[PDB]
């Protein structure tokens, strides 16, 4: 496949932010429930 | 038979007024087969390139002969040996002579 | 001067050679497996039962205290 | 019972489980070979600069691709069905025992001669005697004679259950309103464990089966004591 | 009865940009609004019922 | 079209015949013949047959078809 | 305009996009449920302290992955996007009915999530066998909400099947015979025929269960002369076709992917591939009782079901060998989609082979209701379906979005997922052979080591899922717009550009005889 | 025929080919099927 | 652009549908005029220039191997390592104690009872115990 | 024209492999996971009765 | 209707950070839901 250069390139730092926010969106809520299973 | 296959492809490339589309169609079709084209076929295709004033395609045809041999190292030098008189006659430089083998 | 190498059917020649090689290897594996697994297992069961004394086995288990009923 | 890091079947306690072990060894050799051939051929297709991209004729190779698999399947099915018909063959049992599944325990009925019946409950982990097995022990084991053909009849008084003993090759669903038959023959004395094998609600994991196989003389003494 | 299909063809082919479900006129709008209000209101009521039923 | 019916012939119909041929082949071989009992509703003879000795059916198989008096 | 476009759609592409979004969301739910399963099993003892909740989680895991992730993605998503494009059709036959097949799924999912929130849930298994699923052992609304969820999903798929069969038969170019349609289109037509015939039988069976629970019928209740085993026959008469429904579109996508990245104009042995899919579809209706080898059926019945089941290996093997023969002689492009497809071929083969082990009723006595079965179907279904979905997704994402993925990230994603699923499921073979039952919240101590490893594998796959979301974000964030793709001469879906216009084939293709 | 200046052609190069060859045919000089070389001319 | 012939470097499609360079300067046009005479009169640099008007990459260029495998394998190992951090977190904060049957003394007693009941005596377990010498084989 | 892989591939491969082995070894050995290995050649049987 | 990359979708890709928030809420809500349903059943 061939493509145009990125209109809005995503730098290594921008990727670290997006990856971090993505991982945290999965891990924090599930982590909160699993940590508190005793309280349940 | 092998001889009849080769003769048909020699005839194809030898047509005096072969056009650019037919040159491309012929080479792109031939490299689909399980074979490295015989020197007589490549000779005819290189002379078609000369009639079509297309030096670049002549070099590209030598590259795809080498490519079709895969790891069979002895094929390309044999082919260049057989084509030497035609390469000299038409002034075709090999990809190696041009540094295009990197 | 260089002699003409084989220029036709190189892919087919390679396939034929390696399909025969795969067959030969499959045969060698079937020989390993029969010995290491299937015959080993037949021999282990046959050897175990050849002189097996079910009453002596029971008496050992009973003396060890394993049974509710004896 | 199973032991830690076990890869294969529990050691066979019955002749039909022995047959199944030999049949699995045969079948697994084929599975390994076909799995390995496919992986090998993938690797072969992917490791050459040689090309052939024009149309290929499929007719000749499809004969090999259908006949060879058909032969292999026949070579699996013949021994498979021999064992199937062995495990159905008319035996003369010397004893019939019923088991009824319940939420969540088994009951056993020995009604050939006396009306003997009892319930068989998992020993809770907090009550296990030292060296006893978590989730596998029961209070009342299924006492049976060794080296004898036994008829087990299986049903349920509530939901579906399934009465299983892997080392004897046994698994028979327990269906209310239905009396399912299986044959049990142990080559050896000892304790043989199994677990409920149809989801029956919250305590499905906790209603095991324990057979206690003893010589006939000890089975008779046990039966006589139960009066 | 008389064949008035031509008169309906003219109505439903009028170049007024209306989608076919509204092309009959103001009554289509009323029936659509009744339908969608019952569907959306009913769905909100089903969620309330879920909330109620989710607890003892 | 013809192409579709040929596809069905070779792809479904003849494979079915091959599978049923296999099935029949595997279950062939002679079963043990039952004790002869001279039941009066079987081996009916109200008139001699118009061939042979009058007492043999047209496709009489000595192995599995007893006469009124029993197996030959 | 936003409501008209996305709630009132009559467009195959927009409806396909809705199905892909729905399915991806469902996949997150299904994955979360799978991690809760493996957390309960990841050490000996109890985690949740409530085995009814464990059983509800297992039940919901299966329904979400089958009805809300795989079928919506494969049939609703790839089917709606690709089928009209691959036959040069301007839309589906019934473009408005198509939208109702989609909009039935959110309500269906809401009923499933209502089942789990009311009373103590439906802790039944996805089989929903009575009497456990009956009004004594599962009193209250949960099982009825599960039944209704399945009715809505079933109507969605039956109407979808009508739409796909009509589209594929009626809306090709007049010169294009059925034997000139791409293999993906064949795979969807065959899948749709299986749905049309199988789902109504499930609908009958679960309706009987509804009436036994609420109208004092006794179809499955021996007190009234009913039979729990009748439910099992009706369920599995649907359920075996259902497992072929889940894989067939996957087989179609794999054929396209292997052909494309081998640099070929066509798959090896086209008519053999059509023959094999039709043979699998047909044989798929005559094998169901291999799900019932321990219920007490007659020996000759077991013999028949063993033999019929084994036959499916023959057409299946033709497809596997044909994929290998499509690679043969290729100019191989080691794209991430090609990696997904090669993973598919191998992992599908492993799972299919353990299916052949299970087909042997004798051995199935010992393997039935064990982790051997769980291992079999997580190879052939879970890995097979998911690997075909991820291959199709990375291959066609640029068509659907107009944007390219980062190929290096996509290869990393593949590598993580390959490790995770094999670490999760391979050890479950040992657990099955050694006698660990399925549908258990806890296990005898001997089974600890392989459960521990399996649960550690499940977290590796979670890391892959999270990375997949980042990879999709990075593509939409960077906005690398597609210009050209190769092999358009044998991949018509690409020839209107990326993404194609809302309306394509307003002027149909020209195909002469 | 086309109502516009380009139309997609599918070429079934030989009777009973399963593979269709797809390409845009533009107004102007006739183009050839890239598989069989069959000529096509657009007639707006 | 999707509707027009395009350029591709593919070993199996050596002569693409269009030239790499569509629009020529006057010097490049003169070189194409020169190409109509004897190629023996063409210089090495001119031959390379004609090649580069027609094609983007040579066979050697388009076929080159890359270091990408290092990034893919290394990154995969990083994310698999990150996974072990999640499992450490789970063990610390989610999992409570395992059952008392995993205690060293229970396992020693349980092991003896398994040998006394001859668990798996043909191959699996008791087979690996020497009942004469009272030790593991 | 050196790319990301030419510049960083060696470092990514070495650091990734080192991190992966170190964290899995720590998880496997240092945090009290019960693997429940075979008692064969490991456990001294003790009187239970 | 709007056509072309980023315009054939029911969500905006005009701003990559707003997009990250929407994708976070979308996939996160699905992943979270079973944990919160388990919590709801345990708290009964
Ligand atoms: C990548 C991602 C990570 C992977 C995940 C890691 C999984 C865990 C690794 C397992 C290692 C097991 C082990 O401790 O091995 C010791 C074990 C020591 O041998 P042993 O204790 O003497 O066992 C001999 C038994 O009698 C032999 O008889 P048995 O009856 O005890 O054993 C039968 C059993 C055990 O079979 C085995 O021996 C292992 C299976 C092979 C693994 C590959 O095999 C099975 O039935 C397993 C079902 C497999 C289904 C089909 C799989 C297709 C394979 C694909 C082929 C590709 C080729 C490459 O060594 C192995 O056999 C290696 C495994
Ligand atoms: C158990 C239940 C089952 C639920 C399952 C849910 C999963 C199914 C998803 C199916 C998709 C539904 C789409 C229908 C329309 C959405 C309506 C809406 O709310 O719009 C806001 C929202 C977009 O926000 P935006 O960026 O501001 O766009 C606005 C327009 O550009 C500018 O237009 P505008 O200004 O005219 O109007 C926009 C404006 C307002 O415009 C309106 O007038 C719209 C009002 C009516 C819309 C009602 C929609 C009903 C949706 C039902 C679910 C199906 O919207 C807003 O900003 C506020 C509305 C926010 C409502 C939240 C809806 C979220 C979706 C459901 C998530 C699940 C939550 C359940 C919780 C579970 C707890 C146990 O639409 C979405 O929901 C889109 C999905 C979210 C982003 C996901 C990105 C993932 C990408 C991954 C790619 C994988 C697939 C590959 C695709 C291939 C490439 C072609
Ligand atoms: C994608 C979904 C899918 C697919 C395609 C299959 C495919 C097969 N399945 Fe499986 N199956 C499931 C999903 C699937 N299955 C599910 C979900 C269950 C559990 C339901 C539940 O209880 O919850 C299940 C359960 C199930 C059972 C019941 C086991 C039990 O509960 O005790 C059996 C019994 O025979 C079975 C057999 C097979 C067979 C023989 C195939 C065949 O179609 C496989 C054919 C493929 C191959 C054989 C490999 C490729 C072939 C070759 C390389 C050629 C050469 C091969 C040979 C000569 C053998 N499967
Ligand atoms: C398609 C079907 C499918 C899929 C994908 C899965 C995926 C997984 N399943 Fe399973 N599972 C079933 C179907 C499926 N499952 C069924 C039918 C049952 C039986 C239920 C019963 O007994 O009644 C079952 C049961 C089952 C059990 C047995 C429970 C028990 O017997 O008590 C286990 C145990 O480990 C398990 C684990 C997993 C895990 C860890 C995953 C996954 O975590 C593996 C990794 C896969 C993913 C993480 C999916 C990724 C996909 C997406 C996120 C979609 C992306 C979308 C786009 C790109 C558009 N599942
Ligand atoms: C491969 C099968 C094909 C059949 C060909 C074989 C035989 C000849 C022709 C058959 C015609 C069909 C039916 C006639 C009646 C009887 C024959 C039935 C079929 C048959 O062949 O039956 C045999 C007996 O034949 C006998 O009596 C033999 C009887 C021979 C004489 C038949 C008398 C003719 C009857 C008159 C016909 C009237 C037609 C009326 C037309 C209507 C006009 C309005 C069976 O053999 P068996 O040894 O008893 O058992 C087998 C034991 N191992
Ligand atoms: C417990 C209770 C649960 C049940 C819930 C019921 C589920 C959903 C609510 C149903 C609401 C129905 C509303 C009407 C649907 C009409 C569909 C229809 O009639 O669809 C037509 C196509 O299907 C055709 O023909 C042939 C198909 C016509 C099918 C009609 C509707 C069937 C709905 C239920 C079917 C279940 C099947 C039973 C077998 C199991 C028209 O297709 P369109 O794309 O519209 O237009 C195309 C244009 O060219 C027409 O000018
Ligand atoms: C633990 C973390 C470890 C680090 C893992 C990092 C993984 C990402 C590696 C970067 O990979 C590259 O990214 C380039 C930049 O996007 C891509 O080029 C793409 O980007 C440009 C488009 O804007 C063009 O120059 C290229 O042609 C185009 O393919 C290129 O394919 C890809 O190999
Ligand atoms: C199956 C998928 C799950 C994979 C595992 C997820 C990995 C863990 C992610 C982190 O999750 C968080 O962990 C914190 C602990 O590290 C918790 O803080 C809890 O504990 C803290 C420290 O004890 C307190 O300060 C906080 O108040 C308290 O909520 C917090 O709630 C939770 O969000
Ligand atoms: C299972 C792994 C791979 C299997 C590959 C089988 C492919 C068989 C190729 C048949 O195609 C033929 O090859 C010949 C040239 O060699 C040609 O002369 C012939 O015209 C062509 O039809
Ligand atoms: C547990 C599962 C493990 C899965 C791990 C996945 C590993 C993938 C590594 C990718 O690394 C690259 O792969 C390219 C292709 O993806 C190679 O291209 C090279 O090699 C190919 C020939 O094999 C050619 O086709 C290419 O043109 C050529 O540049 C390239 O050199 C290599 O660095
Ligand atoms: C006849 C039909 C279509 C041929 C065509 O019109 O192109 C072809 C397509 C697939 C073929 C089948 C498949 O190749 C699989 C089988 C291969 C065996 O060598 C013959 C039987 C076998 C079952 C084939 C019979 C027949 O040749 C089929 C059914
Ligand atoms: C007079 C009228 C003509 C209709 C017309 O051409 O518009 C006739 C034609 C056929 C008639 C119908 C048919 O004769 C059948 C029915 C006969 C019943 O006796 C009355 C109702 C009934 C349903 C009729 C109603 C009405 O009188 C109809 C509709
Ligand atoms: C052109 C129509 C193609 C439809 C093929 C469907 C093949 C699957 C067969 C299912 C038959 C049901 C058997 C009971
Ligand atoms: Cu009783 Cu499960
Ligand atoms: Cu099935
Ligand atoms: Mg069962
Ligand atoms: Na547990
Ligand atoms: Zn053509």
């Amino acid at each position: 496949i061939t493509a145009k250069p990125a209109k809005t390139p995503t730098s290594p730092k921008e990727q670290a932010i997006g990856l971090s926010v993505t991982f945290l969106s999965f891990l924090l809520p599930a982590g909160w429930v699993l940590y508190h299973l005793d309280n349940y | 038979t092998d001889e009849e296959f080769d003769a048909r492809w020699v005839t194809y490339f030898n047509k005096p007024d072969i056009d650019a589309w037919e040159l491309r169609k012929g080479m792109n079709t031939l490299v689909g087969y399980d074979l490295v084209p015989e020197p007589k076929i490549i000779d005819a295709a290189l002379r078609a390139c000369r009639r079509l004033n297309d030096f670049a395609s002549a070099v590209r045809i030598l590259e795809v002969v080498k490519d079709k041999a895969g790891p069979h190292k002895e094929i390309y030098p044999y082919v260049i040996q057989e084509l030497r008189p035609t390469l000299n006659e038409l002034g075709i430089s090999t990809p190696e002579e041009l540094g295009l083998d990197k | 001067a260089l002699a003409k190498p084989q220029m036709r059917g190189l892919l087919a020649r390679r396939l034929r050679f390696h399909i025969v090689g795969a067959f030969m290897v499959s045969l060698g594996f079937a020989t390993f497996y029969k010995f290491a697994v299937a015959e080993k297992r037949k021999k282990a069961y046959a050897d175990f039962y050849r002189n097996y004394d079910s009453m002596k086995d029971f008496e050992e288990m009973r003396k060890a205290g394993i049974f509710q009923s004896a | 019972m199973a032991y830690p890091m076990q890869l294969g079947f529990q050691d066979a306690t019955s002749p039909i489980m022995e047959e199944l072990l030999h049949f699995h060894d045969h079948t697994l050799m084929i599975v390994f070979l076909i799995s390995s051939l496919v992986l090998y051929i993938i690797s072969l297709m992917l490791t050459t600069k040689l090309t052939h991209t024009s149309t290929m004729d499929a007719q000749e190779v499809e004969t090999i691709w259908t006949i060879l698999p058909a032969i292999i399947l026949i070579l699996i099915a013949l021994p498979s069905l021999r064992i199937l018909y062995m495990m159905d063959e008319i035996n003369n049992p010397s004893l019939t025992v019923k088991t009824m599944g319940h939420q969540w325990y088994w009951s056993y009925e020995y009604t050939d001669y006396e009306d003997l019946s009892f319930d068989s409950y998992m020993i809770p982990t907090s009550e296990l005697k030292p060296g006893e097995l978590r989730l596998l022990e029961v209070d009342n084991r299924v006492v049976l004679p060794m080296e004898m053909t036994i008829r087990m009849l299986v049903s349920s008084e509530d939901v579906l259950h399934s009465w299983a003993v892997p080392s004897l090759g046994l698994k028979t669903d327990a269906i209310p309103g239905r009396l399912n038959q299986t044959t049990l023959m142990s080559s050896r004395p000892g304790l043989y464990y199994g677990q409920c094998s149809e989801i029956c609600g919250s305590n499905h994991s906790f209603m095991p089966i324990v057979l206690e196989l003893v010589p006939l003389k000890y089975f008779e003494k046990w039966s006589a004591s139960m009066l | 009865f008389e064949n008035r299909v031509a008169e309906k063809q003219k109505l439903f082919q009028e170049d007024n940009g209306l989608p076919v479900h509204l092309k009959g006129g103001a009554t289509d709008n009323i029936l659509y609004r009744v339908t969608m209000t019952l569907c959306l209101g009913g769905t909100l009521y089903s969620l309330y019922c879920l909330g109620w039923a989710s607890f003892p | 079209g013809a192409r579709t019916w040929r596809f069905l012939t070779f792809g479904l119909a003849l494979p079915s015949v091959a599978l049923c041929t296999l099935n029949s082949w595997l279950h062939s071989g002679h079963r043990e013949r039952p004790a002869f009992i001279p039941y009066h509703h079987l081996r009916i003879r109200t008139k001699p047959f118009s061939w042979g000795d009058g007492n043999h059916t047209f496709f009489h198989n000595p192995r599995v078809n007893p006469l009124p008096t029993g197996y030959e | 305009m936003f409501i008209n476009r996305w709630l009132f759609s009559t467009n195959h592409k927009d409806i396909g996009t809705l199905y892909l979004l729905f399915g991806a969301w469902a996949g997150m739910v299904g994955t979360a449920l799978s991690l809760l399963i493996r957390a309960e099993l990841g050490q000996p003892g109890t985690l949740l302290g409530d085995d009814q909740i464990y059983n509800v989680v297992v039940t919901a895991h299966a329904f979400v992955m089958i009805f809300f992730m795989v079928m919506p993605i494969m049939i609703g998503g790839f089917g709606n996007w690709l089928v009209p494009l691959m036959i040069g059709a301007p839309d589906m036959a019934f473009p408005r009915m198509n939208n109702m097949s989609f909009w039935l799924l959110p309500p269906s999912f809401l009923l499933l999530l209502a089942s789990s929130m009311v009373e103590a849930g439906a802790g039944t298994g996805w089989t929903v066998y009575p009497p456990l699923a009956g009004n004594l052992a599962h009193a209250g609304a949960s099982v009825d909400l599960t039944i209704f969820s399945l009715h809505l999903a079933g109507v969605s798929s039956i109407l979808g099947a009508i739409n796909f069969i009509t589209t594929i038969i009626n809306m090709k170019p007049p010169a294009m015979s059925q034997y000139q349609t791409p293999l993906f289109v064949w795979s969807v037509m065959i899948t749709a025929v299986l749905l049309l015939l199988s789902l109504p039988v499930l609908a009958a069976g679960i309706t009987m269960l509804l009436t036994d629970r609420n109208l004092n019928t006794t179809f499955f209740d021996p007190a009234g002369g009913g039979d729990p085993i009748l439910y099992q026959h009706l369920f599995w008469f649907f359920g075996h076709p259902e497992v072929y429904i889940l894989i067939l579109p996957g087989f179609g996508m794999i054929s396209h992917i292997v052909t494309y990245y081998s640099g070929k104009k066509e798959p090896f042995g086209y008519m053999g591939m059509v023959w094999a899919m039709m043979s699998i579809g047909f044989l798929g209706f005559i094998v169901w009782a291999h799900h019932m080898f321990t219920v007490g059926m007659d020996v000759d019945t077991r013999a028949y079901f063993t033999s019929a089941t084994m036959i499916i290996a023959i057409p299946t093997g033709v497809k596997v060998f044909s994929w290998l023969a499509t690679l043969h002689g290729g100019n191989i492009k080691w794209s991430p989609a090609m990696m997904w497809a090669l993973g598919f071929i191998f992992l599908f083969t492993v799972g299919g082979l353990t299916g052949i082990v299970l087909a042997n009723s004798s051995l199935d006595i010992v393997l039935h209701d064990t982790y051997y079965v769980v291992a079999h179907f997580h190879y052939v279904l879970s890995m097979g379906a998911v690997f075909a979905i991820m291959g199709g997704f990375v291959h066609w994402f640029p068509l659907f979005s107009g944007y390219t993925l980062n190929d290096t990230w996509a290869k990393i994603h593949f590598a993580i997922m390959f490790v995770g699923v094999n670490m999760t499921f391979f050890p479950q073979h040992f657990l099955g052979l050694s006698g660990m039952p399925r549908r258990y919240s806890d296990y005898p101590d001997a089974y600890t080591m392989w459960n521990t490893i399996s649960s550690m594998g499940s977290f590796i796959s979670l890391t892959a899922v999270m990375l997949m979301v980042f990879i999709i974000w990075e593509a939409f964030a960077s906005k690398r717009e597609v210009l050209t793709v190769d092999l358009t001469t044998t991949n018509l879906e690409w020839l209107n550009g990326c993404p194609p216009p809302y309306h394509t084939f307003e002027e149909p293709t020209y195909v002469n005889l | 025929p086309s109502i516009t200046n380009k139309r997609i052609v599918g070429c079934i190069c030989e009777e009973d080919n399963s593979t269709v060859i797809w390409f845009w045919l533009h107004k102007g000089e006739a183009q050839r099927c890239p598989s069989c070389g069959t000529h096509y001319k657009l007639v707006p | 652009d999707y509707a027009l012939p395009s350029y591709v470097d593919r070993r199996d499609y050596p002569l693409p549908d269009v030239a790499h360079v569509k629009n020529l300067s006057a010097s490049q046009k003169a070189l194409k005029e020169k190409e109509k005479a004897s190629w023996s009169s063409l210089s090495i640099d001119e031959k390379v220039e004609l090649y580069r008007l027609k094609f983007k990459e040579s066979f050697a260029e388009m076929n080159r191997s890359t270091n990408e495998w290092k990034t893919v394998v290394g990154a995969a190992m990083f994310f698999i390592g990150f996974t072990a951090l999640l499992l450490i977190w789970e063990k610390h904060y989610v999992y409570g104690p395992i059952p008392h049957t995993f205690e060293e003394e229970w396992v020693a007693k349980q092991t003896k009872r398994m040998l006394d009941m001859k668990v798996a005596p043909i191959q699996g377990f008791s087979a690996k115990w020497d009942y004469d010498k009272n030790e593991w084989k | 024209a050196p790319d990301f892989h030419d510049k960083y591939g060696n470092a990514v491969l070495a650091s990734g492999a080192t991190f992966c082995v170190a964290v899995w070894v720590y998880m496997a050995t240092q945090i009290g996971i019960e693997w429940n290995p075979s008692p064969v050649g490991r456990v001294t049987p003790k009187e239970w009765r | 209707y709007e056509e072309g990359p980023g315009k054939n979708i029911p969500f905006s890709v005009e701003n990559k950070w707003r997009l990250l928030a929407m994708m976070t809420l979308f996939f996160g809500s699905g992943f979270a839901a079973p944990f919160f349903i388990v919590r709801h059943q345990l708290l009964k």
